[PDB]
């Protein structure tokens, strides 16, 4: 993960270090990573932004799991577990968000765990309006 | 209440206009109010524990969020503590130093681990702290089903059917609400 940050993202890293709770600098860094950086670097930047600022609704709505949806979940189960942990953290921070719940339900439907998907659907039905 | 019986599992069935001679209200509304107060206390305790552990975000916002944060924080920490204590070369001082709930237990009467205590006593103290944290998490999870339901009658029915372990009622109340108890699916042993 150390090699995922280059010299172009050094000013973005300095701005993030100066203002750790800035939604605008995080959004600017995410846009810069999406426009110029690679898919893995953009995914790492999005994961870092979600870990640092899980209460940001714009960051949670702009989160994408397209870098792991193209792989087989039976072989890439570690990425699925990491995405599940990120979704659990987002639901801990944004339990009232319906879009994040819909994204988590879609991710669970992509996975083949029937019991886990049923439990997630029951929790979403019990926790939402 | 004088014995070792939990107030959350204790419920009373009867008319709501009867005066409760006990110190705590055992009616459905009283049990709901007690569950809400316990949920608020557990949320405050979880927020204090997250502030002591340095967990980012507001973990005391909701009971389900508190349970998810408590799992994602404590379970790796408790697993690491159990793995450290599982080593044969770890002494009582190493077990005391590896405890991650020292800041949360700082409000308790010092010392948490006595200097003359052996490895067994330090392990028992750490297990007691972990059991207190797990009991707080279980109380938050039990109060989460009441917060999930919106109607008071639905929450009372869900508490009486599953959450209540000891239910006290009169003969007239049992005879008048025998069909309601049969239709509600409440089971007793």
């Amino acid at each position: 993960d150390v090699a995922l940050v280059c010299e172009d993202d050094a000013p973005y890293e300095q701005d993030i270090l100066r203002n750790p709770g800035s939604i605008r600098p995080w959004l600017s860094y995410i846009e810069y990573k999406l426009q110029h950086g690679t898919l893995r670097e953009q995914a790492f930047v999005m994961e870092r932004a979600c870990v640092q600022l899980p209460r940001s609704y714009k960051l949670w709505k702009m989160f994408r799991v397209n870098h792991i949806s193209k792989l087989n979940p039976a072989i890439f189960a570690t990425e699925y577990q990491k995405v599940n942990a990120l979704f659990e953290r987002a639901l801990i921070l944004l339990n009232k968000m319906p879009r994040i719940w819909e994204m988590y339900l879609k991710f669970l439907m992509q996975q083949p765990l029937v019991t886990f998907t049923r439990r997630t659907f029951d929790r979403a039905l019990r926790a939402l309006p | 209440v004088a014995l070792d019986i939990d107030e959350r599992h204790l419920l009373r069935l009867g008319h709501g206009e009867e005066e409760l001679e006990t110190e705590g209200s055992f009616s459905k509304h009283g049990r709901v109010e007690s569950f809400l107060d316990n949920r608020q206390r557990f949320l405050y305790e979880v927020s204090r524990l997250a502030a002591s552990m340095g967990a980012p975000g507001a973990h005391g916002n909701s009971a389900e969020t508190a349970g998810y944060f408590n799992k994602v924080y404590v379970e790796p920490a408790w697993a690491k503590f159990n793995d450290i204590i599982q080593r044969e070369d770890v002494g009582p001082e190493d077990i005391v130093r590896a405890f991650p709930f020292h800041a949360y237990f700082s409000d308790a009467p010092q010392p948490l681990f006595p200097p003359e205590a052996d490895r067994e006593t330090v392990l028992e103290i750490a297990n007691g702290c972990y059991r207190h944290i797990s009991k707080i998490f279980e109380e938050l999870a039990d109060v989460l089903p009441f917060e999930i339901l919106r109607r008071d009658k639905d929450k009372a029915n869900y508490l009486l059917t599953s959450e209540a372990r000891i239910i006290a009622m009169t003969s007239t109340h049992a005879a008048m609400k025998r069909g309601e108890i049969a239709s509600l699916g409440f089971q007793y042993d």
